[PDB]
């Protein structure tokens, strides 16, 4: 768990010091940013299921391979198991969007990212050309503007960078 | 060969390899010791695994309890310097247990880092006495057994040898004691998740590193892996 | 680890009183003797090895049943793992007696040490034996009454040392059970 | 030097992570802090030396057995080590307060209080006698108001926290 | 616990060696001292509290700030507590008196000296100026000789060392 | 090296604490033993050679098959190196009789006796027959009195003791 | 490590040939002012602390260079160090003077030591102008010869005692350079 008093607080911790005003100043920002990092999290409560399944017949657009015998997205059934695998992905993007770091993806998402996808042989790199179609899906126009749209590509961001 | 410039008499530590070769083994060693650090807080956290101190003097005195430690290694003879650098490089063999062409010329080419990385190894890897928790009354006392073996490296016939020193003040003598059971309550402290597998650890440490055989000897160590975690056999002299 | 001149002192920490004129004289009964504690404590080192030589060769005359498979000494480790159990008794002991005072035993090796050995498996009847043996070799070599040991030391009593060492061992007998 | 920065990337580089959406939102408090926490510098750039000679002569009032023999403040140049003293420990209070921690005063404030009131015989109740006679003078009168008079109580606070 | 046999068979113990004749001549010089180091213990068994009421007020003397509000010994049941607190200090003194050793100080008069007179304010200089102040009350006149008498200096005098 | 003060000032190094008077009382015991534990070196400084070939030969009697070929002591010149051999040994025992320990037996003699005659088939049971009889050669006449003869055989008899 | 005792005896087995009945006997003139060596050096932690209470204060009023910023005691935390790096000097000599015997320094602090002051910039001429504060300290200190402190011993010589601890703090000065 990864927030920003996670970190402060953990360090006073094995510092063994006392709480003093060194800890203070962190929680301030994440305070004020109540206004603008959490605010993408309604977007995508409304767009729940409107969002994953628009990126991953994409993803099958780029990658029609998938639904050939011999791979793992062959018939519908693992088009199912697809669209909630990437489901369970901007979910949790979601998730570290309200948290100040990403504890639910460095604990949930891409911890243990190692041979969840090197034996089972899915292409992470399917999974990152699908929740990338995700990201230029950002615009001030009918979201909020950048003040709080971009924390969503802040966080999609990292589970790009440790699932790729 | 009168007034030569080479002298008969001095203090080579060997393994010297020249000067810009120095500035080279002490960087490999704190990059690997970064290495190490990347794991336990390796997520995020600090967890209670480095616990640098515990109230207002336990953080800056165990800084300059640390730095005499390092000073201490400085003054020693050739002899134990050169024996160091010999159990060195064959303890940083026994490391990945791999013959890694290019990582083991490192270590072989280099001490400090096979030392920091023998060192920043078994801290990931929770082998040590200050992780150990002996549930048994009968594993407590073969753990006191170890410990007391352990002192005959450090005294080998009868006095203390400065390699306890642990700190040269007055009050630098009562802070280490402090210092140890703040630590050492720290090892039932943690979690179920780890701590359960520091017994696993153990178990992965002693049984292949120090004693390859001894059979009836190393069923003791997978019967009380709390003692086989406190065996401390690498010769930091301490 | 703590020793007869403090044995009293935490004594006199636990009425949080001032120590008096008359409670260290004790501290006088047990310091004229010093010197003889001295001339004994070196015959406890005399043969001390002989001692524990003596000590396993006649604790397995009447067992050899160790010396069967399976018997806790028949291996040779496990014979000079014996030796070794036993000679820490003669330091633990010793360090007792040159005390004064039983401290150096509780913190040293009386503790989870008999839970050791019904986790090993040992018979603690063979090492209460074999300290039963030690319990009348310190007293015979305390004096000159030995078969080939004439340790001859400053004449007169020791019994007032050989009260203190079998006030030793049977607190070794009593913590292995 | 412990400023917030100082804490949030020193975690993610002890994390060995990414520097995150995690890392982000810890600086802008202090930012938004810069409208009030680092404007309690000014009003003793104006009082310098003016609040340490009427602090310490009240040490002094309050402890006049310091002048006499076998003490410290015995004679007029301890009187001066004094007042040189206490106007170190209030500059170093002006220096954590525009740091974002107590950086100046953790390195060079409070670590190392041991002995050298311990050996120099020095009674760090004086110090705190002083010092706390200075938090008083906090308010909106003739100070700026308590958005920005405040994070001098703030850091003077923590002196007293480990001097006493 | 410090005497002379706990370091000693503490040396054989931690070197595993036999008790041999390393340990045996070290009891003997506090056996000889059996006649001088322990014989200045009945000299305060007649003077318990005769010592300390005119060493603590003679502490209140040089430090007559003591009695003013804002200090320890403001009001007389402080003064009460001053006087027992010096009151173990020698009492223990008189204990380390006849160990062989400062244990009885080692553990219970000087260890955790760190924050005892830190936090609760109490000036260390205080107490080290009233056990000083019984000192040079030493002498062959009404005391034992300097074969005795000394040893109570050798006692007191690690107390000032590790309080002051 | 292991005289007293090699035990007590490396227990207070280790310690780190301060040379109190816990380490004062150690070397007087030493000190009042220069009047008896040194006094026994002058009696084989009187006779070097003269007690090494009356033991050596004694050996080689209640051992007479070491002349044999297929042993250690064949011939004369193996026998020289045996008579050598112990003069090393009561050699060092005059040392440690003058050090206050048996640290030139703890460095020299005893130290590193694993394989020296193991490997070399060197019976340690010889040796230790050897200077046993050199033991019992210590009595009040011609030698000093019971208060120094005495060290030399709590010098030797270590020596049996790890040699054995 | 070692000590005055065994300082002849290393000598001895330098030459492999026993000790004799004459060569001990230095160690009885070593041996009849012992104690007047312990009546010296519990003066020498006497004023100890006021000793070097004394010695960098006394060393810091000749060179306030080092208050300067970049002073190597401008620091307070640095001037702790410097206390600390000057209470073992303190120990260090007399656990030289307890042994008769210079043999404490060179196993523990002297070794490796100026490597460390010129590799952390450390002003060599302030140590040595404190350690010289302290060769004249222990001198006055064994005597009486202070100002307020009267450490009144038994009376006579310490000019023996006073040429050994002279014979001490030279080799510090020595080796710190
Ligand atoms: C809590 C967080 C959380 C996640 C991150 C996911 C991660 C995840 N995915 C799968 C499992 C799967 N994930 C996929 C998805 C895909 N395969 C591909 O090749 C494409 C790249 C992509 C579709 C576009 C498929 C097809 C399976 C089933 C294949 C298998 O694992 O046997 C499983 C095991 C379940 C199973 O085997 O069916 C898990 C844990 N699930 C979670 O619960
Ligand atoms: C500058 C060089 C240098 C190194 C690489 C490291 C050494 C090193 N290797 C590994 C990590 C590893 N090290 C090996 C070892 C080997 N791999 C093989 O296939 C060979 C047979 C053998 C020698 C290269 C393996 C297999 C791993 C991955 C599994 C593990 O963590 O042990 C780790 C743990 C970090 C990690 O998991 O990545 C470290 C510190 N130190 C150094 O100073
Ligand atoms: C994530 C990696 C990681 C580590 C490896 C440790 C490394 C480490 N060890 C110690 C401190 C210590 N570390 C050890 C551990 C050992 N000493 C040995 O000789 C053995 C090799 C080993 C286990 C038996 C001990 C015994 C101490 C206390 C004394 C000392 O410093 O040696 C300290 C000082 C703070 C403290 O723990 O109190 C640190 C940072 N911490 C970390 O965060
Ligand atoms: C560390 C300090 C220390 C002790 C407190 C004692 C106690 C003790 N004994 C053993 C372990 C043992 N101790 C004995 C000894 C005996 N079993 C018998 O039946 C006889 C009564 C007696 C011999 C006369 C044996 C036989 C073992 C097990 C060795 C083996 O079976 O391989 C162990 C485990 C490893 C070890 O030897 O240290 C310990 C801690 N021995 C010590 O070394
Ligand atoms: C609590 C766990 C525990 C163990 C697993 C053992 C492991 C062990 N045994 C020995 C002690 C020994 N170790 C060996 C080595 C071996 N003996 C053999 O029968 C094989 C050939 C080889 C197996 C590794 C020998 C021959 C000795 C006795 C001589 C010696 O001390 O080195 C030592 C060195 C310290 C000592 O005891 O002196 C250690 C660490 N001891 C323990 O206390
Ligand atoms: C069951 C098999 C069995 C044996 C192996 C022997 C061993 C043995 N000896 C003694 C008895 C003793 N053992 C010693 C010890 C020694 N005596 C010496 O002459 C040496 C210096 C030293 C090592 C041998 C002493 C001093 C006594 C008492 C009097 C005596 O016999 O000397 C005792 C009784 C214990 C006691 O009284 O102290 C036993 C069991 N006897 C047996 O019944
Ligand atoms: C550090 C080394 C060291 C020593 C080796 C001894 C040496 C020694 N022993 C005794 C003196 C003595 N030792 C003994 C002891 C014994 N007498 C016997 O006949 C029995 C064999 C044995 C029982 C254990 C007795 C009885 C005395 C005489 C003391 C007395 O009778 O009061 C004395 C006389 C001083 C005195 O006792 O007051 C001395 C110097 N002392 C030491 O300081
Ligand atoms: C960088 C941060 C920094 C500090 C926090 C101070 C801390 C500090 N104070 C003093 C030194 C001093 N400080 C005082 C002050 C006082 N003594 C008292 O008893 C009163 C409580 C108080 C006056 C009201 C005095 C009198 C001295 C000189 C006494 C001495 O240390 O010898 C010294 C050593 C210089 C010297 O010895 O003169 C240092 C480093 N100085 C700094 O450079
Ligand atoms: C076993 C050993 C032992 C000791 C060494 C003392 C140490 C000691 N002193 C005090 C407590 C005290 N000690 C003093 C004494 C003084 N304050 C001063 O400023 C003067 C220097 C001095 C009088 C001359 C006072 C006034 C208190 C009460 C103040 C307080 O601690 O709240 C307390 C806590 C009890 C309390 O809070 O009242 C303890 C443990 N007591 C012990 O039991
Ligand atoms: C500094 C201390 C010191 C010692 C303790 C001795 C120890 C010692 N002895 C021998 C060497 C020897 N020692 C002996 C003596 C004997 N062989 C026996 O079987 C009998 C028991 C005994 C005669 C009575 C012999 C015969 C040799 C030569 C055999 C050999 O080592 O090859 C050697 C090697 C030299 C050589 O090989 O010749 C050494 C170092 N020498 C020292 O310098
Ligand atoms: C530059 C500024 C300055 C000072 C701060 C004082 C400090 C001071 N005192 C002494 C000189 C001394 N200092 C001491 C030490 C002490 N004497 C005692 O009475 C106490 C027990 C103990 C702590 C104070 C002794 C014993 C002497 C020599 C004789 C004496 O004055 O007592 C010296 C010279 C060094 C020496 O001769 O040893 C100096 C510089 N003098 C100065 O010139
Ligand atoms: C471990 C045993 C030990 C020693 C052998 C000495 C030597 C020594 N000095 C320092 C380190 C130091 N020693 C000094 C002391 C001084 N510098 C000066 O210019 C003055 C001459 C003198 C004070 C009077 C200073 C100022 C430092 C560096 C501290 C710093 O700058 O932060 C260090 C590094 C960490 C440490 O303090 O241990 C060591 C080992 N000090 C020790 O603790
Ligand atoms: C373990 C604790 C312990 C002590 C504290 C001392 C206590 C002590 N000091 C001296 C005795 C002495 N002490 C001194 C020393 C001095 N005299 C002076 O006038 C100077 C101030 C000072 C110089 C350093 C002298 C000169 C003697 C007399 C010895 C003699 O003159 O031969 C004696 C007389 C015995 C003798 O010296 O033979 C004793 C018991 N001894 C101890 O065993
Ligand atoms: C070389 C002898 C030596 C040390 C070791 C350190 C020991 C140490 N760490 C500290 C304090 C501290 N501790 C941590 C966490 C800590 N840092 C990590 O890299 C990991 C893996 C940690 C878990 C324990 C941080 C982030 C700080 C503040 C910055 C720092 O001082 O390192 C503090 C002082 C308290 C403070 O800074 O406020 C000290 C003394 N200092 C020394 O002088």
């Amino acid at each position: 768990m990864k927030s920003v008093i996670t970190t402060v607080v953990s360090a006073a911790d094995a510092a063994g010091r006392f709480p003093s005003n060194s800890d203070l100043e962190s929680i301030q920002g994440n305070i004020q940013r109540s206004a603008a990092r959490l605010e993408a999290a309604e977007k995508l409560a409304g767009n729940h299921e409107a969002v994953v399944k628009e990126a991953g017949d994409a993803c099958f657009a780029k990658y029609a391979y998938l639904k050939n015998p011999g791979e793992a997205g062959e018939n519908q059934e693992k088009i199912n198991k697809c669209y909630r695998d990437v489901d369970h992905y901007m979910r949790l993007v979601n998730y570290c969007l309200v948290v100040g770091g990403t504890g639910p993806l460095d604990e949930w998402g891409i911890a243990g990212a190692r041979e969840v996808y090197r034996t089972l042989n899915l292409p992470t790199s399917a999974y990152v050309a699908s929740i990338a179609y995700t990201r230029d899906r950002l615009c001030v126009p009918r979201d909020m503007s950048a003040q709080a749209g971009v924390e969503f590509s802040a966080y999609l961001d990292y589970l790009i960078n440790a699932l790729s | 060969k009168f007034l030569g410039t080479l002298k008969r008499s001095k203090d080579p530590s060997g393994l010297r390899l020249g000067f810009y070769g120095r500035k080279a083994d002490d960087f490999m060693a704190r990059s690997i010791a970064m290495q190490a650090k990347a794991s336990a807080a390796g997520s995020g956290v600090y967890t209670t695994q480095c616990s640098e101190g515990a109230s207002k003097g336990m953080a800056e005195n165990a800084r300059t309890a640390s730095l005499a430690k390092q000073f201490r290694q400085a003054q020693r003879s050739a002899r134990e310097m050169s024996f160091d650098y010999y159990e060195g490089r064959k303890y940083a063999m026994k490391a990945v247990g791999h013959i890694c062409n290019y990582e083991e010329k490192i270590f072989q080419q280099y001490n400090k880092t096979a030392a920091a990385y023998v060192m920043g190894k078994q801290e990931t890897l929770l082998s040590c006495d200050r992780y150990a928790q002996p549930a048994n009354k009968a594993e407590e006392y073969i753990q006191k057994s170890v410990q007391m073996q352990m002192k005959k490296r450090s005294i080998p016939y009868g006095v203390y040898t400065t390699s306890c020193a642990d700190g040269t003040v007055k009050g630098m003598a009562e802070n280490a004691r402090v210092a140890k059971e703040s630590a050492n309550f720290r090892a039932r402290q943690m979690s179920a998740g780890a701590k359960a597998a520091a017994r696993f650890n153990a178990r992965r440490v002693a049984n292949d590193w120090h004693n390859n055989g001894c059979n009836y000897e190393e069923k003791l160590t997978s019967r009380f892996p709390a003692a086989a975690s406190s065996v401390r056999p690498t010769t930091n002299r301490y | 680890m703590l020793d007869a001149f403090s044995r009293v002192v935490v004594n006199s920490d636990a009425k949080a009183a001032y120590v008096g004129g008359s409670d260290l004289q004790a501290l006088k009964s047990f310091i004229a003797d010093g010197n003889k504690r001295l001339d004994a404590v070196n015959s406890i080192v005399s043969n001390a090895s002989c001692m524990v030589s003596d000590a396993v060769s006649g604790m397995i005359c009447e067992n050899p049943g160790l010396i069967s498979p399976g018997g806790n000494c028949y291996t040779n480790r496990r014979m000079a793992a014996c030796l070794r159990d036993g000679e820490i008794i003669l330091r633990y002991v010793s360090y007792a007696l040159l005390a004064g005072d039983a401290s150096v035993l509780e913190d040293r090796c009386l503790n989870g040490l008999k839970e050791t050995y019904i986790a090993l498996g040992v018979p603690t009847n063979s090492s209460i034996r074999a300290v039963s043996i030690m319990k009348a070799q310190a007293v015979a070599f305390i004096t000159n009454t030995a078969t080939e040991r004439k340790m001859s030391f400053a004449a007169g009593d020791c019994t007032s040392l050989a009260s203190e060492v079998a006030s030793y061992f049977d607190r070794v007998g009593a913590a292995i059970s």
